[PDB]
RNA sequence: AUAUACCGCCAUCUUCAGCAAACCCUGAUGAAGGCUACAAAGUAAGCGCAAGUACCCACGUAAAGACGUUAGGUCAAGGUGUAGCC
């Protein structure tokens, strides 16, 4: 569904629960500290990469400018500034996509 | 709730079961118990509750003596009134005898014989899954023949247990709850313990009993 | 023959061999194992190639209240149970060998990001379901003996907490992985340490310390700061319900030594309750996102001071050249700030 | 150090039954023969006969009551008619017991031309004498 | 072929007396250690020793003799894992 009415749905609810949706995604990388630069995209040529981010891997969800209470959860509540892509797990297009939306 | 009233009345009323007419310091010092080990067996925590020294000795601080008694009397009356087990223990062989016998007059029980590893840590393996563990220890003596505390002090402190022990100038009063500086090794101190606790237990116990009773009765 | 032939649990023993100089010394042997099959709990008594219907065992001896009577099973349905059989031994074997996923925790093949969940519970009956137990490092102790050489000993060392500010750590030391596990999981419920937090997410002030040639330097920082501390203490954190702070680890390195003085510090810390009756002043903090306003933290319970604290001017209070470098800017390096992840 | 007929000694969570936990010098000492006939006497013959085919019975019964069984036979020749007893566990139904009970009888009986019956008893779970 | 895959069966120290699941404690919660009886932290399942049984006794002799070492011997009592002739 295009618009936000699958975030009032239950099947969020249970598939996540109260915490948001970046704390449960993980990243596989190398030793150490993971790189500064997250991978380009999660999907290429409708084709679909190993342990994609969770927006991607959830195709009903939708990067939108209206799905405020969606979108509140990266940017933290207790600070304005928006948390950055090797924080929250998601892939740099995404990410730059939600910066235009959130903006 | 009634049941919790009761418990707590006697708290708010300070010596509520007239401990302090038990002991003074006349017979404190009739008794001995103002003694102390040399200089040389002194100790450094000891050191506030030594009034001074004279002729290579030690002297115990008497008023400080009968506040910390006063209020070791008051806890232990008030944990016999909250039916709380008591244990006693004193590894002098001098005064076992005395301490058995008085141990079966008052009710509560006695250990002066060999304490062996484990026996509160591992109670529950030794004895069995479930038993009481005692809810407030004393000791009339806190050291061990070599002189060095007793394993009961640091299992208690461990296992969040009250201890009222008497200390003498070699004993560490650190672990200790409501130490009570004396004479550990005068009969005529080991004796005067001895009754008073007894009477203490005894009171405690009989006003319990009677105020049950006159609750039962209304 | 069949004399000749005997019974599976021997042969089982003689064809797996777990025993001799393999399995001894620990030399074992280059990854390959048989697993253990039982073939009797497979199939049922009744069939063979002959499939006669038996209506004793293998057919309900009664139908339609009527006595059975012994008949063949054609070939036909013969092949279709046994290819029924085939794949049910197929779907057995694929069920018996399958991935094992253990959440991945600091890295693969390493024991410090897992849980083993809550403890035992207890004899007379103690739910600790509100605990969490985390594994901070294990090793493969060895010392050893006159006879047998060398004897293997796994020692662990584990923390356990609330999220409600009380957590403890313990280790434990068995011959069995999993029975040094359990061994420091119950003593790690029975230590516990208490420690008390500002607004449920920090630590009152900063805690500098040394122990045992382990220096740690953790820094309280505001809401939506995250942990940024070694990782050991992040799960120690996350146990304890502590959600952001700093810390810097210096000198050796030794997760029970660092441990052990964290714990030091956090329980030596001082609450500003406690520091308000001690010292008989009021508490004001103030705020960068909150503007030149006194926010009264605590007051003392006892009565309040007449004079005021002199000003401690040109104070005498040691520092470290490392935080007067990150103060002054002039310090360079491309490993302080990182995009890490989360927590 | 001799290996035989006695279990290894584990950490104490191997359930062992009465023969099993004793060993083959406690034979006569605190065991009896599960077997009972005269051929070893002195005299007699066709022990060897007798050897071979009660080893032949205990395989077929054991395979003939597969995962039902917990302890060794015990057999019982008096002269002409032969014996067995077991103990077995009530894992299959009354119904299987009896029919392979009536199999196995027959079939000894028209194999060795001999008079031969069983007996049998149940058990919920096997007795287990030590855990080693 | 592989006893350097094993079971099964045994030599060995053994003309030993220790081995120990499960708990507690000390060492700053390190590898490790835990003995003082006019007693100071050790408690102990179980195995073994021992005891009892066999020969003529209660002694003696047999028997028994754990945990482990020699990658000890034995794929040739027998079977079996792996690799081969088929
Ligand atoms: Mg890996
Ligand atoms: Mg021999
Ligand atoms: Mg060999
Ligand atoms: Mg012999
Ligand atoms: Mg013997
Ligand atoms: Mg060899
Ligand atoms: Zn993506
Ligand atoms: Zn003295």
């Amino acid at each position: 569904d295009e618009p936000w009415k699958y975030l009032e749905s239950e099947e969020y609810q249970e598939r996540y629960g109260s915490r948001p949706v970046w704390a449960d995604y993980r990243r596989n990388h190398k030793g150490g500290v993971p790189p500064q630069r997250t991978r380009k995209t999660c999907i290429r040529r409708n084709k679909v990469v190993g342990n994609p981010c969770p927006i991607c891997r959830d195709h009903k969800l939708h990067v939108d400018f209206r799905n405020v209470k969606l979108l509140e959860q990266f940017v933290c509540a207790h600070t304005g500034i928006i948390f950055y892509a090797p924080y929250t797990g998601v892939c740099v297009k995404q990410h730059k996509r939600l910066t235009q939306a959130i903006q | 709730d009634f049941n919790d009233k009761i418990l707590n009345e006697p708290l708010k009323h300070s010596d509520f079961f007239n401990v302090k007419e038990l002991f003074s310091v006349r017979s404190l010092f009739d008794a001995r118990v103002h003694l102390g080990h040399k200089a040389g067996c002194r100790h450094r925590f000891m050191e506030p509750y030594i009034f001074g020294s004279r002729l290579d000795h030690d002297i115990i601080d008497l008023e400080q003596t009968a506040t910390h008694l006063q209020l070791a009397l008051n806890f232990t009356a008030h944990m016999a009134y909250r039916k709380g087990i008591i244990l006693f223990i004193s590894r002098n062989r001098q005064f076992s005898y005395l301490i058995e016998n008085m141990a079966r007059d008052c009710g509560e029980y006695a250990h002066t014989r060999y304490f062996r590893g484990g026996m509160l840590t591992n109670a529950r393996l030794l004895f069995g899954p479930t038993v009481r563990l005692p809810d407030l220890i004393i000791f009339l003596h806190t050291l061990n023949n070599i002189f060095e505390p007793h394993v009961a002090v640091r299992d208690a402190a461990k296992m969040n247990i009250p201890t009222v022990g008497i200390v003498d100038t070699n004993c560490n009063p650190c672990l200790i709850t409501y130490p009570v500086p004396g004479n550990d090794d005068s009969p005529l101190a080991v004796h005067l313990y001895c009754r008073l606790f007894q009477t203490a237990i005894t009171r405690a116990k009989e006003k319990r009993q009677q105020v049950e009773a006159l609750y039962r009765l209304q | 023959s069949f004399f000749t032939k005997l019974t599976a649990d021997e042969l089982w023993k003689g064809a797996l061999a777990e025993t001799g100089a393999g399995a001894k010394k620990g030399r074992g042997k280059r990854t390959k194992k048989k697993k253990r099959k039982d073939l009797n709990r497979g199939q049922i008594i009744g069939e063979g190639r002959y499939g006669f219907l038996w209506p004793g065992l293998n057919v309900p001896l009664m139908k339609n209240g009527a006595v059975q009577t012994i008949a063949q099973r054609s070939k036909e349905e013969q092949e279709k149970v046994e290819a029924d059989m085939i794949q049910q031994r197929e779907e057995w074997d694929r069920k018996k060998k399958m991935k094992v996923k253990r959440e991945r925790g600091w890295s693969g093949n390493s024991w410090g990001g897992i849980s083993l969940g809550p403890p035992d519970p207890g004899p007379c009956g103690e739910t600790y379901e509100d605990f969490d137990t985390r594994i901070l490092e294990v090793r493969n102790v060895f010392t050893m003996t006159a006879k047998e050489g060398r004897k293997k000993s796994i020692r662990v060392l584990v923390a356990v907490g609330n999220g409600k500010g009380a957590a403890g750590f313990s280790i434990g030391k068995a011959t069995d992985r999993m029975d040094a596990f359990r061994k420091a999981k119950n003593r790690a419920v029975h230590h516990l340490h208490y420690i008390e937090r500002y607004e449920d997410h920090t630590i009152f002030h900063d805690i500098s310390l040394r122990f045992k040639r382990t220096h740690i330097k953790m820094k309280k920082q505001p809401k939506g700061y995250g942990l940024r501390c070694h990782r050991a203490i992040i799960t120690i954190c996350r146990l304890i319900g502590i959600k952001d702070m700093y810390a810097k680890v210096s000198g050796s390195i030794n997760m029970l030594s660092l441990t052990q003085g964290l714990f030091r510090g956090l329980s030596r810390q001082e609450t500003h309750q406690q520091l308000a009756d001690k010292k008989g002043l009021h508490v004001v903090e103030i705020r960068e996102e909150c503007g030149p306003l006194p926010i009264v933290v605590a007051s003392p319970r006892g009565p309040l001071r007449k004079d005021p604290e002199p000003e401690d001017e040109v104070p005498d209070v040691k520092l470290d050249w490392e935080d007067v470098k990150t103060a002054q800017g002039m310090k360079r390096s491309v490993w302080s700030n990182l995009k890490r992840a989360a927590t | 150090k001799n290996r035989a007929a006695r279990v290894r000694v584990s950490k104490g969570d191997k359930p062992v039954t009465y023969e099993e936990a004793h060993a083959p010098h406690y034979i006569a000492h605190r065991k009896g023969w599960l077997s009972l006939h005269t051929g070893n006497l002195d005299g007699e013959d066709h022990a060897a006969e007798r050897t071979v085919e009660d080893v032949f019975l205990r395989k077929f019964m054991w395979g003939t009551f597969p995962g039902c069984l917990a302890d060794q036979l015990v057999l019982k020749r008096r002269g002409n008619q032969l014996e067995i007893c077991a103990v077995v566990l009530r894992q299959l139904s009354p119904h299987k017991y009896y029919f392979l009970v009536g199999y196995s009888e027959t079939l000894l009986s028209y194999f060795y031309k001999c008079p031969v019956r069983l007996h049998l008893q149940t058990v919920p779970s096997k007795v287990v004498y030590k855990y080693l």
